[PDB]
């Protein structure tokens, strides 16, 4: 189970922060990782954090505007979409691994999907 | 994206249809970490197959995996009326990044 | 009776021969051996030990289910003669999930990382009592070299991490005389992530060959000097890279300052060494997963940068088979100190879904001038068949 | 080569650090492991050893079932290396429901119990051979610490106790040298009801933290003069209480002098230790069954009545895991002696109803003047895949 | 250096619970070896457990038919006293007949094996094979099934030639370090002289054996080393020792002659001398191997036909099976103190839901303190076993 | 510290029973190794037992096909002499054939493992391995499958590459301390030396050997180890000692040639010298390795084609399977013995019962005293085995 | 198993019921003494192991009850003085099926007793 | 302990008996048992141990705890189990307390 945070509306240029916290056990060694699916269109990965290691890894479309961040004593991850555009309009997922980080289990295994949250950039 | 399918698919109900997901060398090839992912429309997407092969448990036995080479295969044996959803795949590109294919639409009929 | 000081010259080496194999995993389909990853093998003036990480359960068991996971509470280091597969009756020297033991002429000291990852405890053991303890000085996870250390004149040299794998890690290097921790030292050099070091004594100091997980495809060389305390860094420039996830040979490359930034996201564990410019160093034959294992030399590969010259090539493992975790641990001689190397076959889940443990199997080789052939040995067992 | 005298100052504890694991109802699902309940550790001037009163059968057996009593002809003391599970090839040093054992510098000290419960025969054994016995002294069970006792330049300080559960009871002091009793001594003091004392030197004589069974939940001190041959007694003063069964912390107390009369029915065999003022102990997290286990160190609890100022908690078992007896022993270090503890992990029946038989793991931490970590460590075998 | 046995015998009152192995018991959840006919023999270090296995696990398929008691597999197991018979035991010798002996530097291991017309029997010392010796009368060669005493180097083993229901050729053999330095026939009143429990008596060694042609009443056999003599008789208490026997009341023992008295069978057992008094162990019941009983009779090592009983001990119930039984000495302090071992015999020919024939050992040991009551049966469920 | 073998040989009337290893027998309800060429070696102190162990034990499913003798999972398993090959074991060096010693000191272990084509020769000493071998001939390189001889810490081994039906390089490495000094290629008359068994004849070292191309008869190498000289003849005896081999009417030997006398295939044997006599022992069957007797020829080692034979003993009855058999010395208090030990295989290729092939040994050693008769099979019911 | 016969008193007298187990040694186990008054439920007087010869009583039942017992016999007696008017009822003896152990410390109440009448009486 | 005075049920049917009590009483000890009494006749012991059950009792009785009540479960309610049914608790220290008996009556 995955909580995240509500539905907002946002104006172009202005900056957007999402929130997912796991309520499970404890998960710091987990891997978690961002979604996002533009309406009608497929998943794109945007990037993902161990809270523990607390190193965020981004893809190469968008490294400068994603910041990940994240609070392994509340387990809570925080994605911060700083200069909103027009085709940031989607919906956001925070999913998690079902394993710990380990030598055998480094990639961002997602397994765990949260409900999702929609992010609405335009006026 | 980096990773290829079908726009769209359709099948019979009763009948087997198997999904395709190539990709390069980077991709879909060596590092065997290819994941499997069903969304119903309007909810948030589900895990289905994991690391090639392995299946979740509480996911019914029908839908199996398999790679050949650079490219990879989801079987759904014995198509019903839940089966209908968006398809996609996922893989390890390497240096902790994932790399997601544009998904398909499996339709019953 | 009398200290370890390895002031002999490290005497010739044309190759390697087999040494010793342990089938554990053809021996526990009919037999009760503990599931285990991540051994080594450290040797006494007298003979040599095996160790490894166990998951606190044999094979033929329901709590072989699941044995993937890395930092477990019921892990111990198990210890035994070299030879002696890991049976009911082995010995549990301390709880961890990472080890260092060494042999200082006089007594053993293990290194032991237990607990949670956030807060870890690392106790160092010496001569069958806890001497010390530290904890985590970044919270992140406490990691030792799961290897063997280095006893010089009674100094023995721990490498020890803490920090993300895929960033800036805080890697210290501990000197520690009896089991209680006399210095410590911050990595300093070159060197950007230092995990899992192979060390061997090269007298008056100390040299480690490590593995990168955030941007190095090539390993780390850590120098220590036992004397000042001091810590010196760089790479091996060796154009053939050591590292599983690696380029091809024609598009690999290392300049030894910098990490060559090629696949550098994950690694093995990996050994290398020192003769005069060359360098002899053991890797896995497929570039991107640890099936096969090769042993070489490449001529002036730790004194010119970017070298590709290979010669006196062994197929340890074939590509076929399975490897993994490879270190690296010197035996004194009657006028010389000798390499050897441990090579790891790991055979279980993640790759072989037909079963739901993960164990392993040792395979060691020692370093010979004379002449040698050409063989395999692989793990050997028929999964079908396994438990 | 010669006699242990203890002659060194205690260590700087500011907390404990892990020692040793014995994952036996996990190896024991898939291996032959005897059935055992209260283990201890001893350690010779060498290593340390595990002590167990095992059942006489494994537990993959089908003389496991009614397992859960305590006094059977066919009750054995287990001997083992620290780390070694209790395999098919461990030794039975004697016939005992209720077992001692020290190391005097020269040879092993073993008492043991057996027989009837109202005619029963305690054994004394040095270096490998019966040297002396003795017979009950109030025809009631005659018990032991069911730990280890002191080895004071050839002098051994074993507190036996022989009456009622629940009543008044004679508990007598042995004083032995090389397996014959040279003294026999009362107890005196106003403890009234001493059981499985927990002993350890503290030169020039010994001190011993036991458990009551009659109207108290603080725990009984006995401090022994070996040269006088002199006993007196008082109770741990640290408001805190120790024993299983206690109420909570605002509602204990613990004065000085007299048992506190506040749930003192039952008990469990723990331990505590002073630091000048402070007081080191530990306890089971549970106030009615023991399940967990903590350890604190209470701030002028061995010298102010009933201070409930509590530093340094460590859990060692969480509150969801079975825990069980617990025992402290003596580490000789370089310099300063090392004071550790063993907790006991009980799997089995009266609890879980799923098997038919009872045995234990046990869990061994030792203390440690530097830093340490949070942790868990619970026997964590599935009691779903056992036999 | 070499052990004297020069001390004087310690003070006994009673006997005292030292050693079980529960073998049975863990055989039936373990791979335990199948043994007939245990002893317990001490270095100057320690005590070890031997045993004559038959060269198979209980649960196994060639524990059929395991009453036989020569077989060609047979050796002699020896392991650290309290370890059980499991698969990591050394077998030292091939023997369905032997004695192990410590002279203070190495073992000696008499191990009799080969046909029953053409019998073999090795002397070992030292983890070496020293000599050899044949059938002498071309019967069954036997041995004592304990262990027997070495006295400054030279130790004394009684072998026995002949029918066991009539005149057999016994004669005692005297070894030095592994080579037999002299043979002495078996000279005295002692008209069946069988498998002997031995202790030294310096400066010499007693032995107590068993009759089986026509006595129950325990022959002694003392010999002196310095000269090769041997002198015999029997035991002067009418309390007497072999299992088949009348009654107390009907029994009788004069120390010259057998009593002719249902000699018939006999079991291995264990009798010594404390001044005038004897200390023995035997069987509670009278027909058969079933409890295990020590006593201590007045004068009764010297005076003939002593029936004064005290200081009974019941080592094992009247209810429960028992078997051979043997004595060992232990070099103490300041005294030598003696110990007997006895067989718990489990399996087939009384028992006939298992197919095989094992045993367990009891070990008591003698004390100059005060003891208790109790029973130490085998305890195996014999429902709940291969 | 270093051993010699000054000292005289032993007065050998014959040979006494020393020891067995139930292995067939345990492994049907234990874990125990499948093993093949075992061998047995004598430190000063006790003795060893080594066996080519494949890496499985009998109760597994890797059992299957173990007919094959060159596996890269083989490996050498010490054990003390009596203790079954259990998990307990060590594995000392990766072989599928091997040679082990001790020279007073340490022991030095020769294993050869690799491909057929490229073999290695690995010489670990003292627990360390010092030097390493490659093939000369790119056949298999093979060992004697025995014990080395080690004379005042030079260590004699023989070591052949070549075919097993034609011309052979043999070559005899003189080793001191794990590292290997000289190299001295075979001369003389023999022409095919495989599995030599080898015991020290002072000062040099006699080695009997398995002729696998021509010859029935048993080849001779003697070994000077001062000057490395080699020299080679036959066995004078006449009644050959090979498996494959005519009957005593038809057999015959003359000291120099292989006799062409069904002398395609061997055995590992050995024969010994006690004089002009001959100590040899042999299979029972003339085409099977089924039995194994030991007798004495006389003037069988300098008069050529004696066929006069005394002391014969029948250590394994014709009706019971055998195998390899092997010499080692045991160092006495004046005299060097002589013991052998026997293979005796149960499995594969002759059982097609099981699927498995694995041994059990049977140790024996001389006796200058007296003896009986007997048989000492594996004695294993093959319809009871997994 | 085998408890006294029924007993007739008048008040302010003294009586005392026994209970014998058979069957084996039963000094180790828990002996318990339980009330029933005719048409009410069962109350706990107390239990005493014969071997340790301490018994413990309840809370209203201090004062009035001595319970003993002789282990070599395994015969437990209970002597109830003072015998006012509405101590009339059946008083039941029990026994522990398990010896007397470190997770058996508890009066467990097995086996029964057939009962024992006493009428306080005028 | 509290009990239910009197409880009914049909033949064929399950009934359950409630047993409530303090914390020192049943809630913090796993020593519940529970006691048949038909009329006339001694208490037999059905339940030791909250769960665990005597050899010779039929199966249809299981007995439970859940908090501070204990709960014991008649199933397949024959005309022989008409009988009073009592429960006993360990209160803490060496001193049983029963409950107040329920007399089950089938109909």
């Amino acid at each position: 189970q995955l909580v995240e945070s509500g539905a907002e509306v946002k104006k172009p240029g202005s900056s957007v922060k999402v929130s997912c916290m796991a309520s499970g056990g404890s998960f710091g060694s987990y891997g978690f990782s961002w979604v996002r699916q533009a309406p009608g269109q497929g998943l794109e990965w945007m990037g993902g954090i161990i809270p523990l290691f607390d190193t965020p890894n981004y893809a190469q479309k968008f490294q400068g505007r994603v910041t990940i961040t994240a609070d392994a004593s509340t387990s809570t991850v925080y994605m911060e979409l700083s200069s909103l555009r027009s085709e940031d309009t989607a919906v956001y997922y925070c999913a998690r691994d079902s394993l710990p980080y380990g030598d055998q289990n480094y990639y961002y295994g997602m397994h765990v999907w949260g409900q999702g949250t929609t992010v609405t950039v335009s006026s | 994206s980096a990773l290829t399918q079908p726009a769209s698919l359709s099948g019979s109900p009763g009948q087997s249809i198997t999904i395709s997901c190539s990709g390069s060398s980077s991709d879909i090839g060596d590092y065997n970490y290819v994941s499997w992912y069903q969304q119903h429309p309007g909810k948030a997407p589900k895990l289905i197959i994991y690391d090639v092969t392995n299946r979740p448990s509480g996911v019914s036995d029908r839908l199996s995996g398999s790679k050949s080479g650079t490219t990879a295969s989801l079987t759904i044996s014995g198509l019903q009326a839940e089966d209908e959803a968006d398809y996609y795949c996922s893989s390890y590109g390497g240096n902790y990044n994932l790399v997601f294919g544009g998904g398909t639409k499996l339709t019953v009929l | 009776a009398e200290y370890r000081n390895w002031s002999k010259p490290q005497c010739n080496i044309t190759g390697f021969a087999p040494f010793s194999k342990d089938n554990s995993i053809r021996l526990s389909a009919g037999g009760d051996i503990w599931v285990t990853r991540e051994p080594y093998v450290s040797c006494d003036p007298d003979k040599c030990y095996q160790f490894a990480l166990g998951q606190g359960t044999t094979l033929n068991n329901g709590h072989s289910n699941d044995t993937v996971h890395d930092r477990t509470p019921y892990r111990t280091l198990l210890m035994n003669e070299l030879g002696v597969p890991f049976h009911l009756g082995t010995k549990q020297v301390c709880i961890a999930w990472s080890s260092s033991s060494c042999h200082d002429g006089k007594a053993w000291l293990h290194v032991c990382v237990t607990g949670d990852d956030e807060n870890a405890t690392a106790s160092f053991i010496y001569n069958g009592r806890l001497v010390d303890s530290i904890g985590s000085w970044s919270k992140k996870i406490l990691r030792t070299q799961e290897s063997e250390c280095v006893c010089i004149n009674g100094t023995c040299t721990v490498v020890m991490t803490d920090g993300s794998a895929s960033g800036k890690a805080d890697t210290k290097i501990l000197f520690i005389e009896e089991g209680k921790i006399v210095h410590t030292s911050p990595l300093s050099g070159s060197a950007q992530h230092v995990e899992e070091c192979s060390c061997y004594p090269r007298y008056p100091g100390v040299r480690c060959v490590c593995r990168d997980n955030w941007k190095g495809s090539n390993r780390p060389i850590v120098d220590i000097n036992v004397k000042d305390y001091s810590i010196v860094s760089s790479y091996v420039c060796s154009g053939l890279v050591g590292d599983t996830p690696r380029k091809n040979d024609s598009s690999s490359s290392s300049h030894c300052l910098d990490p060559n930034n090629e696949e550098g996201g994950h690694g093995v564990k990996g050994w290398a060494f020192d003769d005069g410019n060359d360098v002899w160093m053991g890797r896995t034959i497929s570039e991107k997963l640890r099936s096969g294992y090769e042993t070489f030399k490449v001529i002036e590969g730790w004194s010119k940068p970017n070298s590709k010259l290979q010669i006196n090539r062994q197929v340890i493992v074939d590509r076929g088979n399975r490897s993994g975790y490879s270190g690296i641990f010197s035996v004194e001689g009657k006028s010389c100190i000798n390499r050897c190397f441990y090579v790891e076959l790991i055979r279980g889940r993640k790759q072989e879904t037909e079963v739901l443990w993960t164990s392993n199997s040792i395979v060691v080789f020692c370093g010979t001038s004379g002449t040698y052939g050409t063989g395999s040995w692989p793990d050997g067992a028929d999964i079908n068949l396994m438990p």
